């Protein structure tokens, strides 16, 4: 379940980090990221709850 | 181990186990058809405590 | 401006000779942050004997520091002669948040005159002075140092009782051994015992004077004095610069012993400071009088997060750098300074990334040549070309045009146009700019109601642009035109129905409507087929006037693929020098656009062939196909899990690398996980890695005893026992 | 002014005379550009280049400006921002402290106040001291004031 999430979207262009910073301008890139972050870490909870 | 427990381990489909090799299980020095979540768990960040 | 006094008394200087050699000493002065050395106190904010963690511009616990050390110049008999300095002119680095620096620290000992060691005076505290300013360059001479429009000019004057700041235009002087003049070697001031820092009258104005003798100040605007009294005891001050200005910091005022540094003072000068320098300075003591000084020391401030212990007096007494070691981030994790005994899972190793290939081309330059000539249409008329297999340089393009509205949507300008891609799509079209104000992807303007709209589920991009005078090939519209209505009337003659254009698609009502529009507010209709059901097409248009050139506007989008990607810039792949097969233990790639890392292998072939990219149940990339004719296959990199034992009642610590074997284990990593290992090396400096069953470790000692219970276990028959009891 | 004038360019060009990278202004700081762009704009698209040398890591500075015409009365804008500080926030309006009663002694309930521009409500006492002098403001490890 934790692998599955690694490339599930949160609303971010691509679940690749690499790949929202190769192309994006960084005001906009780091709302596609702060999207992504916080989904990885709603997983996390839920995983070591 | 007895022969009834190694009964039970080869009945049990349940994917090799990690430690030694472990990172070298992973890495293309091994086979091809590998399809273990223990090599997974050097992609995930995962660890698989002993 | 600021009255700095009378201009030197002349334009000449003392020579200036560098003697560097004599200065070349290592005394490295690491940061104790145990100590709390180099911490900046937080502002305006106190804390009780609690422990808290916080953020903030700090120095590296490992930081040895810049040393430069002030000494006296040349002399002879009785009498000084010229100037003895390092050659601390040329020292100019970049502004980098700022820096803190340690004073005197030596105060108190003995050292050496370095200049004429042949002496080992005793040494005493020295007080610096800086230059900083946003450019720097070369002097007439070639000689480095020089700064343009205002610095900031920072020194003690006389003696360490004054201190002065400045902020101020320099004027090179042409005199001999001076910065315009053609004798110059490299500026330095100077400071002369005899007669400045009297007992009974500090000559106040001694050190201003002989940098006055070199430079002559224009255009004064800032100027500041401190009062200062003297105390060899150790003392910190800093600088950084915000947007509130320059803050000066400084431990003499509030902490004086424990060395904390406070807010001395701002600045006004808001001009951003670029580059950071250290002025030199000498002694004209007589020879026989000469006085050794105190070595001193220049750290950096970062960004950095820190655990610190405040005491119930307030002052910060010890902190930890979490990023450091391993070990500190665990301090850090518990927010404690004393973590119970254990083992415990810390941050692993990025696994050595290398040298990038790729597999990208091949294609031919593409054929731009239908914007080249003729009318471009009406904005319901649109002109598209799709490109595939093809190479391209989009600068080439803007310079065939003045851009006067550039807007991409979901990706940055500069990405679309270095990324590849399964196609590239390009629309064009006439657009007085005067409708420029209705268009953008997300505009609620006519032209995107009825004649045109972009589908978001690829990147675009859009220009809007003009024809320049020698591109008369490219010709004008009578009028520009557009529709600025579209809907069909119900059969029933009661009701209509509105027809909004489709994103990627022409409008309906483009069947009726003329190539342009007659005249403005012309209208049209068509009765619709029985198939339809009857009712009307209705259409309606509007003109912009034509322009003296042509004004035109573009949409770009872009669609993504695999082994489709046969659309990219143009490429050059010269001296890679090789590409797929070639390893390696981590490597950055890219397949026709597709990036990635990882490490590839001449393994078997799976199907379907020729599909190039091969992927996993959970789309990750598993294997390439290839033009070697060889099937490889991927297998990203394999990261290094890392562990710490712990055992806070002997306060010692050894580590574990998980099951990846010390045929991967080097002393030292560019793998990398932390900033330092030097903890595990305070006894493993002189130790071979040892295999266990679970895996290779370091410092563990194979001793081969028997114990029932290590409370240290390490799984399977693993066991590690503390060192005895004290 | 004789005309209202701003920067409309502000780049660099690549050393192989065919990349460019522009260089956007930082908030709250003077563009880099105004090292070569004059006071204010002559005419509207006036431009300027300068070589960079290998120090400044080559390639050329350019930029460009543009102008609107003046009028009768002048026009102006303004930015106002504004900085809270801990123990520094000595800008304020002026006090109408006058015609009231003596402060700030109560104790008394837990009284709502403002010092030196921080609000909250809450009860003193003469306590002792705890470090450090010259902070005003003491805190928990919860970001509460504490005294």
């Amino acid at each position: 379940k934790l692998a599955s999430e690694l490339s599930n979207t949160f609303g971010a262009i691509s679940a690749s980090i690499g790949d929202i910073i190769q192309r994006l301008d960084p005001p906009e890139q780091d709302a596609q990221i702060d999207r992504l972050i916080n989904g990885r870490l709603t997983t996390l909870n839920a995983f070591v709850a | 181990r007895s022969a009834i427990e190694d009964l039970l381990f080869d009945k049990v489909t349940i994917a090799d186990p990690g430690y030694m090799q472990g990172y070298d299980d992973c890495m293309q020095q091994g086979p091809a058809s590998a399809r273990d979540l223990i090599c997974a768990q050097y992609v995930a960040g995962y660890k698989v405590l002993p | 401006y600021v009255d700095v006094g009378p201009d030197s008394v002349k334009s000449a200087c003392i020579e200036v000779d560098i003697q560097q050699t004599f200065f070349d000493k290592t005394w490295p002065r690491p940061i104790d942050v145990s100590k709390a050395d180099g911490i900046i106190y937080p502002q305006g904010r106190t804390y009780s004997n609690i422990t808290i963690t916080y953020q903030g511009l700090f120095p590296y616990q490992g930081d040895h520091g810049d040393m430069y050390v002030y000494s006296a110049g040349h002399a002879t008999g009785t009498t000084p002669q010229k100037l003895f300095v390092a050659n601390y002119s040329q020292d100019v680095k970049q502004f980098a948040n700022g820096f803190v620096v340690r004073i005197g620290a030596a105060a108190n000992s003995t050292g050496t005159v370095i200049i004429s060691p042949s002496t080992s005076a005793t040494i005493r505290k020295i007080y610096p002075a800086f230059m900083l300013g946003s450019s720097v360059g070369n002097f007439s001479d070639g000689k480095m140092g020089r700064f343009f429009n205002h610095t900031l000019v920072l020194l003690p004057d006389g003696c360490g009782t004054l201190l002065r700041a400045f902020y101020c235009i320099l004027e090179p002087r042409s005199g001999n051994h001076c910065p315009a003049g053609n004798s110059y070697t490299s500026f330095a001031t100077y400071h002369t015992p005899a007669t400045d820092c009297s007992d009974g009258n500090y000559n106040r104005n001694a050190s201003l004077n002989s940098f006055k003798e070199y430079f002559n100040l224009r255009n004064c605007t800032f100027m500041y004095t401190y009062n200062i009294t003297e105390d060899e005891i150790l003392e910190w001050f800093g600088i950084t610069q915000t947007a509130q200005g320059v803050h000066l910091f400084s431990s003499r005022y509030v902490d004086l012993y424990g060395g904390n540094m406070f807010q001395f003072a701002t600045l006004p000068v808001y001009d951003t400071i670029k580059y950071y320098s250290i002025i030199p300075h000498s002694i004209r003591s007589i020879q026989s009088d000469r006085k050794a000084w105190a070595a001193f020391y220049v750290y950096k401030l970062q960004p950095l997060t820190f655990l610190l212990d405040f005491s119930v007096d307030g002052y910060i007494r010890r902190a930890i750098d979490c990023g450091f070691n391993d070990l500190s981030q665990l301090h850090c994790s518990y927010e404690s300074f004393d973590v119970e005994s254990g083992v415990y899972s810390v941050s692993s190793f990025e696994a050595k990334p290398s040298g990038s290939v790729v597999e990208q081309a091949e294609g031919v330059e593409c054929d731009f040549s239908p914007l080249l000539s003729g009318t471009p249409p009406q904005v319901y008329n649109f002109k598209r070309l799709v490109f595939t297999n093809c190479n391209y340089n989009l600068t080439k393009l803007l310079s065939l045009f003045s851009v006067n509205d550039f807007t991409c949507s979901q990706i940055s300008p500069a990405a679309i146009a270095s990324n590849c891609y399964s196609s590239l799509i390009l629309d064009y079209f006439s657009y007085p700019l005067s409708m420029k104000s209705d268009l953008s992807v997300s505009s609620a303007g006519p032209i995107s109601q009825f004649n045109y709209k972009q589908s978001f589920s690829n990147p675009t991009c859009l220009i809007l642009a003009t024809v320049p005078h020698n591109l008369t090939t490219i010709t004008k519209p009578l009028k520009y035109s557009y529709i600025n209505k579209c809907s069909r009337f119900l059969s029933d003659d009661r009701t209509e129905v509105p027809q909004l254009v489709n994103a990627n698609q022409y409008s309906p009502c483009v069947s009726i409507v003329p190539s342009t529009v007659w005249e403005d507010g012309d209208y049209y209709r068509k009765q619709l087929s029985p198939l339809e059901g009857g009712g009307w097409l209705v259409a309606s248009g509007s003109t912009v006037a034509m322009t003296e050139q042509l004004q035109m506007g573009f949409g770009i989008t872009v669609q993504y693929g695999t082994d489709t990607n046969s659309v990219c810039p143009k490429l050059e792949f010269a001296n890679d020098t090789k590409i797929a097969s070639q390893l390696g233990n981590c490597v950055e790639y890219s397949l026709y656009g597709v990036s990635g890392r990882g490490v590839f292998q001449n393994c078997t072939a799976v199907g379907v062939r020729q599909q190039r990219f091969v992927y996993d149940a959970y789309q990750n990339l598993v294997g390439y196909y290839s033009d070697d004719g060889n099937y490889y296959c991927l297998r990203a990199c394999v990261s290094v899990p890392v562990s710490v034992i712990y055992d806070k009642e002997t306060k010692t610590h050894a580590t574990l690398f998980g099951s990846v074997a010390c045929e991967h284990i080097s002393s030292t990593m560019s793998q990398y996980s932390r900033s330092t290992r030097s903890m595990l090396k305070r006894r493993d400096s002189t130790y071979g890695p040892l295999q266990t069953p679970v895996g290779c470790v370091l410092g563990l000692v194979n001793s081969s005893l028997f114990v029932e219970d290590c409370k240290l276990p390490l799984g399977q028959s693993l066991c590690a026992l503390p060192d005895t009891p004290s």
